[PDB]
């Protein structure tokens, strides 16, 4: 007995019988097409890790940039369409800077997520401005930073909803990685344990064997600014696994 | 023909302290030679840790206070925290510059407690230049009041005199005295002085009476 | 048949169905009646109480569109509140430019034209609300005007809108309203509202009564609770 | 078939019903339940927050529009964030222009007007957030609910959200007691009513309950995870 | 207050400018260069109200360069002049008139050497020799007296040196050093700065 | 199913069908031929219109003089052509106002082609259904012939024919044209020969063809439409020349 | 299929169908004939009216754009008025700018450009009227037709409207380039007579003549005389 | 105000006074006139303080966005051109600014002067403000590309001091910064009075 | 079903119209780029002379500015619009920041233009993928590639266009530090790779080299003949 008619899925601005707004839901599915990214927030700091998914040896590894710095305090790991991420990372970079100009202070991770989220929400044709993408954005960003409240990791989704998460995985293997994260995460873990744990989970989810080239890892401990482990540093941690 | 501004007069003073910040002001609004009202305090409490003092065209002061008050609420809703004194100062700087071409004729002083818990005074020019200053007097009597504070609070031009951190009591005594002097020699200042002391407990408002003209 | 999908379209037989479909919306709503007597116009709405939780004296279907005119609405309430806003704006404009209280006949026409516009374009659906406006001015007299979703406006000596419109009209017809005075009509409106209400289908109703006339000094106002209570008693007794 | 007549907000159905608006109304049911009740001196909003995962924090269901007004969202969060901003700006505007807290009722009328425009014009989808608005103004404590359809209602009490009939049922039976209730009693009555919505296995915890209280002397305050503990401790056990 | 001089010749155009940029009375820079190379064989020399000079020159330089990238052939000296004039003229009516006086010097293989003069009002005139600035009043006559349409390059630098020495002897403002460059079929060639120590 | 409507939808296989469909229209149009010769460039077109009651009031139905130094012939929807020719004439005049020099020939073509690409990219407008041959002398590259397509793609061709039986003409031209040896006289002859084969009518009417030549004389380009007597002589010369080859055979 | 409904969609085969459909509207229109004689151009059309009730003086099929240019139409009547008004306006704009009466060829190019504009956008419908424009400029008679497509052709003589094909054939047989207008007006009434399907009467037909004097509509009495032949 | 900046082999030395006067009333003797636009490039303010601070602050935001977007620090030249372009757009509306953006970039030590009028000039030695004229003289006599860092610091201090003595609208304390290749370091903040004692 | 509009997202979150535009690039002529230590070489196949067609007009390789050169594969007309827009930006950056554009800035700008077209319905994605080669201020050679989607990536060597899969495999095996050691060797590698996919020989390849400060040079057909000969002889 199969009823597969659909017919309300196509076209945002259409509510399905049952009020489900399917186009947005489909966008959330897109992040599954993307490479898995896992973030652990610990008292010592928030660590972000992603799988590069390098198609050909000729492509230069540095160019793939799935972890980027919004500002020294806040960094973002993105999984999903790379292009729509670039717009969202840009709104964030401008908003952090606009806050410094207007208020001479550093935006909290939550405000920065609210700011990018506000752009994501506009996909609904909420505003009359011509330059707003009609499609919901297809990227999910994990934003982690040290703020007044200390290390914080917020996860944002194509819907535009954002929530603090002690640990979250966005991406192809997010289901299952999240399950493993649930078992491993304990609030007391130090960042050193988290980096090892996150990389262990990534090794399991990733199809290719883990190598310094295939992974990008970053940390924002409270004293330090966003730091991306260099190949040498990555080699040391992967060796420990 | 129409002149968009009038000098409504008034003087504002702010003295910082290791743990306290005092902002004080006259209560007389005067247009021309006439006294519009003898009870218009020029100090407004932006937040528990900050007070703004504005002197100049009153109409601009009322609008600016309304704008700053609104923006403070918007910061609270968006960022889920109170604006610090440092932030209010930077926001005011930007707000004032917005009208560089048709300016707000307001001399503004923001005094408050900083995040460290120390007292900070921020003084702004009419077009928004802001400097963190230990003591500042603004308004019609800035000229008369500022020198005294500099000798007494800043120990300037005094040789062989020890430097003692100001105490809330010595400062209240000093503020009352400087305003008494201005009442005598500045026509604009007079009627009453509202002294607002911001301390970890919060703003406390004390009113003393200066000479009615 | 694609003729009914839009209001821009005209059916091969000449009928714009989308407007007719909108008119069916008013029938979904509860009945509301307005009767014009010599002194002034009395409007009554049977407001179903969907839940005990909803506050009494709220969810009003009778709106004051200006000091001298009152509007009773039936149909999708959201559209009605919006139409009421359009009417209030129009009334303000007539006072602002022409300097006097809007003549009701003109008000009905201006609001009707706005309602009709929606009928022509394909971007906007026809409004789903049918409303009655009434006013008393010493010079103009007592005027009751009803506007359909189509934008047709006509003046009615007595009028009914809503689910029981046909039944109510029969009762209103036997009233000799022209001779009757405003205070007496309030009792009569209630009797009709009670007669039309179907207890089995609709659990319970609160009668909301409003009036404009010489007694109100030409201000549309909610009937004082003493007068309403007396009328509700007269109605139950008559229902027997 | 009748697949036709459901595609757009601009198409009236053969029987007078705009289906998309109804479909939008269904969205509120998808959201977690929230209960709002009023006493002669106070108005209370209680919400059952939901979490994506154990690691994830519970979502915010209660948001502060102004000192005198606060809202609880049931439905798509995005529509709520947008409506809340409009409401906050409308309130800020009144204080700058008239220096008076906006009457709560007037704000709800404005939310209704903004909400209706999507319903009649091709283009933007009807807002699918259902909002419970609570405030104390000079007239008194007020509790109002707004449907995705622009219609708004003033209520002695209301619960919007999934399994909210159960809450409405409890509220109706214990409704008379609410008017003379003390604040602790009123929040307690509400926490019990939302408990009915919860599945039998689930229990109210400090983590999933958010309470917002506004009153003559109380500015709207959202008591959250550790601050709901005073109100929750007094409660009994599941019936 | 700034001096631009250009002498066209049988096969070359020689252009010179003072190297001084100044504020009210302090000569902030002694090495300003007022020559901007629009193309391999076109130089625009611009003197005028501060800001307007650099802004107009850069806009013209880039637009001329865009033509080179887009079409593959550099614009002819005459065409460029007409283009700069159109732009300045269009602006003159506008609320943002660039107050700039320009001399454009170029060599086109087909049409040979060319020197064009445009005033702030945007008039364009091809001229055998021209100068812009208060200095021009003193030196235009020296060129007029000693210029032959057949002047040799060596003779031209000499004529230019004579023109500049008058500015040293009589002009009130101190323009100590001048930059000299020649455009020929080969292209813009820098020549030693003529410096009166 | 249908990925061929709206002009903005790439088909699976990446083909923009609406542009391809537009190109089909040019095929129905009357043949237009351009040959580049060392001395001059010529455009010859077949005036498909032959209804007896039509008047030759205009200088040419299908040859238009865009500017002093260039000319164009259009094949395709006539109305679309009128719009493009008006635009080309404005684009050229704008270059002259700005740079006070004649527009280089490629640039005029590149600019019109850009208007043509835009119509393809944006959603509402139909792609322009005209293909046009531009002939001109520019100081930079001397005599040049360029052909344009509804796609907005342009090319420089020594000789080409657009329109009905274009393929046959190109084949004939490919064998017949001698690179570096063509003279306007020889080319006009090549044109008559190719036109005769492509056109269905056994005898070129001499009222069924319009031939226009651009030559630089005395330093100024002259675009002249050959008058009917001149063309009639060319047809007679061809008829005789071919007959002589048949008589030899 | 899909190609037929849209106006911005080229059908496989590169035909814009809605325009073709638009031309079909002109064909259904009342017969109109135009003959360009050496001394003048005669435009004539059938003005058959459903009832005696209609007042003929009220509306005229043949209209004067300017003193020397006049037009006749076959197609949708409401559309003709829009084009006529735009035409009368386009001519006055020429006079203001160049202070000379507009050359006929120029007006036809300008009116046609307007027609093409309507064709491009999806929102509008192509005009469903074809116009025959007749004018005397520079001592030379001119006749032009502008079809809904936006294309103008110059005809020594042509017929648009019902039985256009048969009309053109009759005209080709009866057309002599040296014809004078007095003879030509007779030829035209004969061409219309071929497809009238009713007794022609002065009212049933409307005729206009362009010469050095300029466009004029023969009044009913004059036509009665010509019909008497 | 007097602001002095010179480029020497070891870097750019930027110095400034601290007095701001409204009319003839010295509103503040402690104004910080060297604005730290970035950890690596610094600017100075002469002319209206508000105009300089807002516009320099905006440049700093632009510079950070570029560093984040382009993953490299903006060059001093580019920075100056952005500031110049922004101020020119407001030409004739009354902004008064004279600023000397100073930084070390790949090109080397870089010092530029941008003015509200629009001039942007890069040079070894520049001084802006009411007292510039007095300062240029002392700096000019003692300047050399090869100056030991200590001597360089002394020249700047003597130069602002001589300026403070002659110019009424300049005075207060001399704040001196050295832009080294790594970044700006704040060498000193001597009050003029102390300087009067040392120099005399 | 989910392939008719760029805005619509498929169940499974695939935007089909963008993918289809990438298919268009495959139909286009091949292009190969190799980042040599001191030279960046960009080589493109030429479809055919056609005999009566002048070849000057058809140029796949173009210079965006003095330090940046671009080669494209895909709808030819779209490329001409993108190339022109990039040229305006290169000059505009020079106006705004006084500095020559870095290769990446041009790549990001070109990519954003394409993304802008993908983002809204009512515009069709530009069906071009481009290889932008440039030397930066440091003088490091940089090669970047862009796709109709708007993703930019840096490739040490890459091939876009028809047969790209085959050449890229050849390049993966052939590319080595040893191959890039000599500037001639670098030119040889691209020629050898294009030979793998070109049906004809050297007659059908157009190749260009940009040196550390020299402007882009399109190698003369004779110079290409010499290189193909050395390669054929060594074979």
């Amino acid at each position: 007995m199969f009823l597969t008619r659909s017919e309300y899925d196509r076209g945002v601005n259409t509510f399905s019988p049952e009020g489900r707004l399917f186009q947005v839901e489909y966008a959330i599915e897109a992040i599954k097409l993307g490479s898995t990214a896992i973030g652990i927030q610990t008292s010592e700091g928030v660590c972000l890790a992603v799988e590069k998914r390098i198609t050909s040896p000729l492509m230069e590894p540095s160019s793939i940039e799935k972890i980027v710095e919004i500002d020294a305090h806040i960094g973002c790991a993105m999984s999903g369409l790379i292009a729509d991420a670039k717009t969202l990372i840009d709104k964030a970079r401008v908003e952090t800077q606009n806050h410094w100009f207007t208020y001479n202070e550093t935006m909290t991770v939550e405000s920065v997520t609210q700011a990018v989220s506000n752009l994501a929400l506009q996909f609904g044709e909420e505003d009359a401005d011509p330059g707003a993408m009609s499609r919901p954005f297809g990227v999910a960003l994990l934003f982690g930073g040290v703020d007044e409240k200390g290390p914080q990791l917020f996860h944002m989704d194509p819907s535009g909803t954002f929530v603090q998460c002690d640990a979250r995985a966005i991406g192809s293997a997010s289901e299952g990685a999240q399950s493993s994260l649930q078992e491993v995460y304990h609030k007391s873990m130090t960042l050193k344990e988290a980096i090892k744990s996150s990389l262990i989970i990534l090794k399991q989810v990733m199809e290719e064997k883990l190598n310094a080239t295939n992974i990008e890892l970053a940390t924002v401990q409270p004293g330090q600014n966003f730091h991306m482990f260099t190949k040498e540093e990555l080699e040391e941690v992967i060796k420990d696994i | 023909r129409f002149s968009p501004y009038v000098f409504n007069g008034g003087t504002i003073l702010a003295i910082a302290g290791e743990d306290f910040a005092i902002v004080a002001s006259d209560t007389r609004l005067s247009e021309g030679f006439s006294i519009h009202t003898r009870d218009s305090p020029k100090c407004y409490k932006l937040t528990d840790k900050t007070v703004i003092g504005c002197s100049g065209f009153h109409g601009d002061c009322l609008t600016l206070t309304k704008i700053i008050e609104a923006r403070l609420k918007m910061y609270k809703h968006s960022n889920n925290k109170a604006m610090t004194t440092g932030a209010i100062a930077a926001m005011l700087s930007t707000i004032l510059y917005s009208r560089r071409f048709f300016p707000y004729y307001v001399y503004n002083i923001i005094g408050g407690l900083d995040e460290e818990g120390k007292g900070a005074v921020y003084s702004f020019d009419p077009v928004g230049s802001y400097q963190r200053d230990s003591f500042k007097a603004g308004g019609s009597a800035s000229a008369m009041l500022q020198p005294l504070l500099d000798n007494q609070v800043g120990f300037k031009n005094m040789q062989n005199v020890e430097h003692v951190p100001l105490s809330l009591d010595r400062a209240m005594r000093l503020v009352k005295d400087v305003f008494i002097s201005a009442a005598e020699r500045d026509v604009y200042t007079g009627d009453a002085l509202r002294i607002c002391i911001v301390t970890k407990e919060g703003i406390r408002e004390e009113t003393v009476s200066l000479r009615k003209d | 048949t694609g003729y009914d999908l839009s209001a821009s379209t005209f059916s091969p037989d000449g009928r714009v169905f989308q407007v007719e479909y909108a008119m069916k919306a008013v029938e979904n709503s509860s009945t509301a009646i307005g009767i014009r007597c010599k002194d002034g116009v009395v409007f009554g709405v049977e407001k179903l109480v969907l839940s005990k939780l909803y506050e009494e004296g709220s969810n009003k279907r009778l709106f004051n569109v200006d000091r001298h005119v009152g509007m009773a609405v039936a149909g999708l309430l959201a559209d009605a509140r919006s139409l009421a806003d359009i009417a209030r704006e129009e009334a303000s404009n007539f006072r602002s430019n022409f300097g006097y209280n809007i003549p009701l006949k003109h008000l009905a026409d201006r609001v009707a034209m706005y309602v009709h516009a929606y009928t022509l374009y394909s971007a906007v659906r026809p409004f789903g609300c049918s409303f009655m406006l009434g006013s008393y001015s010493v010079n103009d007299g007592a005027q009751l005007y009803m506007i359909d979703p189509s934008g047709v406006s006509y003046g009615y000596w007595g009028c009914a809108i809503g689910k029981a419109r046909q039944a109510a009209k029969t009762e209103i017809e036997k009233l000799q309203m022209k001779e009757m005075t405003c205070r007496d009509i309030v009792k009569e409106v209630a009797k009709i509202i009670y007669i039309v209400h179907d207890e089995v289908k609709d659990k319970a109703f609160e009668l909301e009564l409003s009036w404009v006339g010489e007694l109100t000094n030409g201000r549309h106002e909610i009937v004082p609770k003493d007068i309403r209570e007396e009328a509700e008693k007269y109605a139950k007794e008559s229902l027997k | 078939f009748r697949n036709q007549y459901d595609n757009d907000v601009t198409v009236w159905s053969p029987q007078g019903r705009i289906h998309q608006i109804e479909y939008a109304m269904e969205a509120v049911k998808q959201g977690s339940a929230t209960v709002g009740l009023k006493s002669k001196t106070h108005a209370v909003l209680v919400a059952l927050k939901r979490a994506q995962s154990e690691l994830a924090a519970h979502q915010k269901k209660i948001l502060h529009v102004d000192n005198h007004i606060g809202i609880s969202i049931a439905g798509l969060t995005a529509d709520a964030r947008l409506l809340c901003n409009f409401m906050r700006q409308e309130c800020l505007d009144s204080r700058f222009v008239f220096d008076r807290p906006l009457p709560v009722s007037r704000l709800v009328s404005l939310i209704g007007s903004k909400t209706q425009i999507p319903t009649q014009r091709y283009g933007r989808r009807p807002y699918g957030v259902g909002l419970l608005i609570a405030g104390y103004d000079d007239m008194g404590p007020h509790i109002f609910q707004t449907c995705p359809s622009a219609n708004y209602f003033d209520c002695r009490a209301m619960s919007i959200g999934a399994r909210s009939q159960s809450a409405r049922t409890y509220l109706e039976r214990h409704m008379s007691e609410f008017m003379e209730c003390n604040l602790n009693e009123l929040v307690k009555h509400g926490l019990r009513a939302l408990r009915e919505t919860l599945p039998a296995e689930q229990d109210l915890t400090t983590k999933n309950v958010s309470i917002g209280i506004v009153g003559k002397d109380l500015e709207f305050t959202i008591y959250d995870d550790d601050d709901v503990s005073p109100f929750l401790e007094g409660l009994e056990e599941r019936p | 207050m700034e001096y631009l001089i250009g002498i066209q010749g049988p096969d070359y155009v020689l252009v010179a400018s003072d190297r001084v940029a100044a504020s009210n009375i302090v000569q902030m820079k002694d090495d300003h260069d007022k020559m901007f190379k629009m193309s391999e064989k076109i130089l625009l020399l611009c003197v005028g109200e501060a800001g307007d000079t650099v802004q107009f020159a850069e806009y013209i330089q880039k637009n001329v360069q865009l033509y080179k990238m887009r079409n593959g052939y550099e614009l002819s000296p005459t065409a460029a002049a007409n283009f700069t004039r159109r732009n300045l003229a269009d602006c003159l009516r506008s609320r943002t008139p660039y107050h700039v006086n320009l001399l454009l010097a170029g060599y086109d293989e087909h049409e040979g050497p060319a020197l064009y003069y445009m005033d702030y009002l945007a008039a364009l005139a091809k001229a055998p020799f021209a100068a812009h600035g208060y200095g021009a009043f003193l030196t235009l006559s020296i060129l007029d007296r000693y210029y032959t349409p057949t002047i040799s390059r060596e003779r031209a630098v000499e004529l230019l040196r004579k023109c500049l020495e008058e500015l040293q002897k009589r002009f009130i403002l101190n323009l100590p050093t001048f930059s000299v460059r020649i455009i020929d079929k080969n292209g813009i060639h820098d020549l030693d700065n003529i410096s009166f120590p | 199913r249908r990925y061929d409507s709206r002009t903005t939808i790439f088909s699976p296989e990446g083909r923009l069908y609406q542009v391809e469909y537009a190109m089909e229209a040019i095929g129905h149009a009357g043949t237009c031929l351009g040959i580049l010769a060392n001395d001059g460039v010529l455009l010859a077109a077949e005036r498909r219109n032959i209804h007896k009651l039509l008047d030759e009031v205009f200088f040419s139905e299908k040859i238009y003089k865009l500017n002093e130094d260039m000319a164009c012939s259009v094949a395709g929807i006539t109305s679309d052509a009128n719009v493009l020719t008006n635009e080309l004439r404005l684009i050229a005049q704008r270059y002259l106002l700005q740079y006070q020099e004649p527009i280089p020939c490629e640039q005029l073509v590149t600019a019109l082609c850009d208007i043509k690409q835009a119509y393809t990219q944006f959603g509402g407008k139909r792609p322009f259904g005209v293909s046009l041959l531009y002939i001109g002398w520019d100081k930079h590259y001397g005599f040049q012939l360029y052909q344009s397509d509804p796609s907005g793609n342009y090319g420089g061709w020594k000789a080409t024919c657009i329109g009905n039986n274009s393929a046959a003409a190109v084949s004939m031209l490919k064998q017949d044209y001698k690179e570096g040896e063509m003279t306007l006289k020889s080319a006009l002859a090549l044109a008559i020969k190719v036109l005769n084969k492509t056109m269905d009518v056994s005898k070129l009417s001499a009222e069924k063809v319009e031939i226009a030549t651009l030559t630089r004389e005395n330093g100024k380009t002259v675009i002249r439409v050959l008058k009917q007597k001149e063309v009639e002589q060319l047809i007679k010369k061809h008829e005789e020349e071919e007959a002589k080859a048949e008589r030899e055979k | 299929r899909g190609y037929s409904f849209s106006l911005t969609t080229f059908s496989p085969s590169g035909k814009l169908v809605q325009i073709e459909y638009a031309l079909a509207a002109v064909a259904g229109g009342a017969p109109s004939v135009g003959i360009k004689a050496a001394n003048g151009v005669v435009l004539a059309t059938e003005k058959k009216q459903k009832s005696i009730l209609y007042d003929e003086r009220s509306v005229h099929k043949v209209e004067p754009i300017t003193k020397h240019i006049g037009l006749v139409y076959s197609g949708m009547g409401p559309d003709y008025r829009v084009l006529v008004h735009r035409a009368r306006k386009l001519a006055q704009q020429y006079y203001l700018v160049y202070q000379e009466p507009i050359p006929t060829a120029q007006l036809v190019q300008r009116v046609a450009s307007v027609m093409q504009e309507y064709t491009q956008s999806g929102g509008v419908r192509p005009f469903g009227v074809s116009l025959l424009i007749c004018g005397w400029n520079e001592g030379r008679p001119y006749l032009f037709q502008s079809d809904p497509s936006g294309a103008y052709f110059a005809w020594k003589a042509t017929a648009m409207g019902k039985n256009y094909v048969n009309g053109k054939t009759f005209l080709e047989k009866r057309y002599n380039e040296d014809l004078e207008l007095e003879d030509a007006i007779h030829t035209a009434i004969l061409t219309l007579k071929e497809s009238f399907e009713g007794q022609m009467t002065e009212d049933n037909i409307e005729v206009g003549i362009c010469n050095e004097a300029g466009f004029r509509r023969l009044t009913p009495t004059e036509v009665k005389d010509y019909l008497a032949a | 105000t007097t602001t002095l900046a010179f480029k020497f082999r070891h870097g750019v030395i930027v110095a400034a006074d601290s007095r701001a006067t409204a009319g003839a009333y010295i509103a503040s003797q402690t104004v910080k006139k060297v604005i730290e636009i970035n950890p690596y490039l610094l600017g100075t303010m002469a002319g209206g303080a508000a105009d300089c601070s807002f516009w320099e602050r905006l440049l700093a935001r632009q510079c950070r966005i570029y560093e984040l977007r382009n993953k490299e620090r903006i060059s001093v030249a580019a920075a100056s051109k952005l500031l110049a372009n922004m101020v020119y757009q407001y030409k004739g509306m009354g902004l008064s600014m004279g600023t000397m953006i100073c930084g070390w970039d790949k090109r080397g030590p870089g010092l530029y002067y941008v003015d509200s009028e629009g001039n942007r000039i890069s040079g070894a030695t520049f001084s802006v403000g009411s007292g510039s004229v007095y300062a240029y003289g002392v700096m000019d006599r003692g300047y050399s590309y090869d100056l030991e860092v200590e001597q360089a610091y002394d020249l700047a201090r003597r130069a602002i001091y001589q300026a403070t003595y002659r110019d009424a609208y300049s005075g207060g304390a001399v704040n001196l910064y050295h832009v080294r290749e790594d970044g700006w370091i704040r060498v000193s903040s001597d009050n003029v009075a102390d300087l009067h004692e040392k120099y005399s | 079903s989910y392939d008719r509009a760029i805005t619509v997202f498929s169940p499974d979150g695939h935007l089909f119209q963008v993918e289809y535009a990438q298919e268009a690039v495959k139909k286009g002529s091949t292009a190969v780029g190799v980042r040599g230590r001191d030279i960046v070489v960009l080589g493109v196949e030429k479809k055919s002379v056609a005999k009566l067609q002048d070849e000057r007009t058809v140029r796949k390789i173009c210079a965006l500015d003095d330090n940046v050169c671009m080669a494209f594969a895909g709808l030819t007309a779209d490329a001409r619009i993108v190339i022109n827009r990039a040229r305006v930006e290169c000059q505009s950056h020079r106006l705004t920041v006084e500095d020559p554009v870095t290769v990446e800035y041009i790549t990001r700008y070109i990519a954003s233009l394409k993304q802008r077209y993908t983002q809204s319905n009512g515009r069709r994605p530009f069906g071009i993928s481009a290889l932008i080669v440039g030397f930066d201020f440091d003088g490091t050679p940089r090669l970047y590639q862009t796709d109709p989607s708007g993703t930019y990536h840096a490739w040490k060597a890459n091939a876009i266009g028809r047969g790209a899969k085959s050449v890229r495999e050849f390049l993966e095996k052939n590319y080595t530090d040893e191959a890039i050691e000599t500037d001639d060797l670098t030119i040889k590698l691209v020629i050898k790779a294009l030979l793998e996919v070109v049906q004809s020989g050297g007659k059908n390849i157009e190749l260009a080299v940009m040196r550390r400060d020299q402007s882009l040079k399109i190698l003369n057909p004779e110079e290409i003949e010499k290189y193909v000969a050395e390669i054929e002889k060594e074979k």
